[PDB]
C-alpha cells in the first residue's frame, strides 16, 4: 500500500559507549594492614566515553 | 587521605578519653552488675557468731 509513500518513526535504542580515551589511568595502594604480606591492589580508571 | 581525585575519612570509636571497645565493656559492666547482684540472692549473706 505504500510503494511510494514516505515513513517516518519516533524509536526508542539502548544506550553504547566506547573508550575514546583513558584519564587518570592508573592509581595505586599497598595495602598491608590485616594482610599476610605486601598487596599491589590497581584502583579505579577514569574513562572518557 | 586524598590521592589523585579519590579521597576518603574514617573516624573510629577510639578518642582521648574512650577506648575504641569501650561502649562494649561498658555494656558488659551493666549486664553483670544486674546477673551478680541478682545471683548473690540465690547464695545471700554470710553470718558468723562472736
Ligand atoms: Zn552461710
Amino acid at each position: 500500500k505504500y510503494e511510494n509513500h514516505t515513513v517516518t518513526l519516533k524509536i526508542l535504542m539502548t544506550l553504547r559507549y566506547v573508550v575514546s580515551d583513558i584519564l587518570k589511568e592508573s592509581r595505586y595502594q599497598y595495602t598491608k594492614f590485616n594482610q599476610p604480606k605486601s598487596k599491589f591492589e590497581n584502583l579505579p580508571q577514569k574513562l572518557l566515553l | 587521605l586524598e590521592v589523585d581525585g579519590i579521597t576518603e575519612t574514617i573516624g573510629t570509636t577510639q578518642s582521648a578519653m574512650y577506648g575504641g571497645a569501650s561502649a562494649q565493656i561498658l555494656q558488659i559492666n551493666e549486664d553483670i552488675k544486674e546477673l551478680l547482684d541478682g545471683l548473690r540472692a540465690y547464695f545471700g549473706y554470710n553470718m558468723i557468731g562472736l
